[PDB]
């Protein structure tokens, strides 16, 4: 029991029951209207009586009894009319789902939804270290022209050293070494030969 | 004359 | 009872129109502020693009004063064993041309 | 039962009250959150970290140059040594070679 | 169909021949037998105008509510949301009572458009990034055989020592 109806509201904005009190008080009152109407009817052209007089507040009970007849079948047929109201109109089918949520009809759970929200944060925070080794990179790489360019000056350095060897007759000392204790070793037999010979 | 029923409640029984 | 459940009645209709107006119109300006606020926070976010940390540092150049000296001495030298090495073997003929007779 | 169903009718007064002042309360949330990160505005384990944290010593690189031309300079040190040694044999070889006279 | 308002007024017709069939003028002559034997062409005269305007009463006052927020309109209006919501047969979602869970779905597609952009951004960051270290991997080799040519020629420099020793050793007595 007790139906609140709270989806078939938000879609009316009045609910079902309140209405269908408007409309039973509306009714009543205009059964009653009527029923006042007949007795103040009757009660004039009672007075065109003559000869004899009826009395009026036996047909004042008169009326309140056909009243209460009609309070009976009126109260009874307002009862299976409304609850026909209420089954076949002023109701979401229950089957039916308004267009106001319709996001609804394929719900998120509550943990795929906190599962997507730790992801977005957790990609914020990626992003941010993401941007920063970007710099890091790109920061090491400019860092690293410097040192580049300095080998390539120490390097510079050799080939003009061998550069100002090649000029000047001697471009691979080396050689000079081994051509020049050779013929230093040369040198020594023979001078010694010739200073034995000396005497 | 009027004495009709007031109340109809909505949502009982 | 009566009044009492007219009263009761009435302010229980009262909450479920007013329920069900939360339930319709309530998310529909919720979800207004949290598409501000995404569009906000995804602004800010790209506001640190210029993260910048400067790093660097060196051990700088000593450059070449000094380099062309050493290379100049290796001039000095360079020449001095080339004359030395076309000035020795003239003494070799020299030498073996005392030790016949 | 008039009992049970007014009970039931106290009973969801109270739990629609309660999911009312949640929606406000979510409601107004989101309000200030919106606002604030509005007025926010105005007024290291990172893909590839390895490659960060392989980052050879470029300093002592440097430094490592500067030495190799001190050990450069000796070296030229030592072979302008040798060079004296050689071309005084070589003076005293050519002198007592003309000595023979 | 029926539309729903041929079914409210459908309903509301069944009600008043309901209500007609009670005081079917027998019950209301019945209980008004003073005054009926008199003049019993007034009596049926008076019913007749009494059933007349209560039940065209009543019918006025339900089409009065027809208009009063656009009932047919609104009635109208879920017919065709009854029309096209037809084909599901299963029980739709309704309000559970919980804000949290029905804000989590409706506010759930722009949270997910939120974080396939940021996916995406870090994405494009990441990719870039696989570029510029394998740049930096390229520059940090180049540095490594810069050296190893630099050291290289070096120890060409410092070969020479064992030639000079070799000369120290020939000029030695």
């Amino acid at each position: 029991s007790v139906d609140p109806m709270t989806y078939e509201a938000q879609f009316f904005g009045f609910t079902p029951q309140t209405c269908m009190l408007r409309i039973y008080i509306a009714f009543q009152d205009y059964l009653f209207e009527v029923m006042q109407a007949v007795e103040q009817v009757i009660l004039k052209k009672l007075d065109g009586i003559p000869d004899c007089d009826i009395s009026p507040v036996q047909i004042r009970k008169c009326t309140e009894k056909f009243l209460c007849f009609m309070k009976g079948h009126f109260d009874n047929l307002f009862s299976k009319m409304e609850q026909l109201f209420l089954q076949l109109i002023l109701r979401i089918p229950s089957n039916i789902l308004l267009p106001e949520d319709k996001c609804k009809e394929t719900p998120y759970s509550e943990e795929d939804f906190q599962h997507l929200q730790k992801e977005i944060e957790q990609l914020q925070e990626k992003y941010k270290t993401e941007l920063c080794t970007k710099q890091a990179l790109l920061a090491e790489l400019e860092e690293q022209k410097i040192v580049q360019a300095k080998l390539k000056q120490t390097l510079t350095f050799f080939d003009e050293l061998h550069n100002v060897g090649r000029d000047h007759g001697t471009s691979d000392f080396r050689e000079s070494l081994v051509s020049l204790v050779q013929n230093s070793r040369k040198l020594q037999n023979i001078r010694d030969n010739v200073e034995k010979e000396s005497k | 004359l009027d004495h009709l029923k007031n109340g109809y409640r909505r949502r009982f029984c | 009872m009566d009044s009492d459940i007219k009263v009761l009645e009435d302010q229980f209709d009262e909450i479920i129109v007013d329920i069900a107006t939360k339930r319709k119109q309530y998310p529909r300006k919720i979800l207004e502020c949290v598409i501000k606020t995404i569009k906000a926070k995804q602004e800010i976010l790209k506001q640190y693009h210029p993260v910048v940390h400067p790093l660097d540092l060196k051990y700088d150049p000593d450059p070449a004063p000094h380099m062309e000296n050493l290379k100049c001495r290796g001039e000095t030298v360079a020449k001095e064993i080339s004359e030395a090495m076309k000035s020795l073997p003239a003494l070799i003929e020299q030498g073996e041309g005392f030790s016949q007779v | 039962s008039l009992e049970a169903s007014v009970a039931e009718m106290k009973e969801y007064i109270t739990k629609f009250s309660l999911e009312r002042q949640t929606w406000d309360q979510l409601l107004l949330h989101y309000q200030q959150e919106a606002k604030e990160i509005l007025s926010r505005g105005s007024t290291l384990g990172s893909s590839q970290n390895e490659v960060l944290n392989t980052k050879p010593d470029y300093q002592k690189i440097l430094q490592n140059q500067s030495k190799v031309f001190d050990c450069m300079e000796l070296v030229m040190d030592e072979l302008q040594g040798s060079v004296k040694q050689l071309q005084a044999f070589m003076d005293e070889s050519t002198q007592c070679f003309q000595k023979v006279s | 169909t029926i539309s729903r308002v041929k079914l409210l007024d459908t309903m509301v017709d069944t009600f008043l021949q309901k209500l007609v069939a009670a005081g079917s003028y027998q019950r209301f002559t019945d209980c008004y037998k003073c005054f009926y034997q008199l003049q019993p062409a007034m009596t049926q005269q008076i019913y007749d105008k009494f059933i007349a305007q209560l039940q065209t009463s009543i019918r006025e006052e339900i089409s009065d509510i027809k208009e009063e927020g656009n009932l047919e309109a609104v009635l109208n209006a879920l017919d065709k949301i009854v029309e096209e919501g037809k084909v599901r047969k299963e029980p739709a979602w309704r309000p559970s009572g919980i804000p949290e869970k029905d804000l989590h779905s409706v506010m759930a597609p722009y949270f997910l458009q939120q974080r396939d952009t940021l996916r995406r951004h870090v994405q494009k960051q990441e990719a870039e990034n696989q570029q510029l270290a394998d740049a930096v991997l390229a520059g940090r080799r180049q540095v490594e055989e810069l050296q190893l040519q630099v050291q290289a020629q070096q120890q060409a420099w410092q070969a020479l020592h064992r030639e000079q020793r070799e000369l120290v050793a020939v000029l030695r007595e």
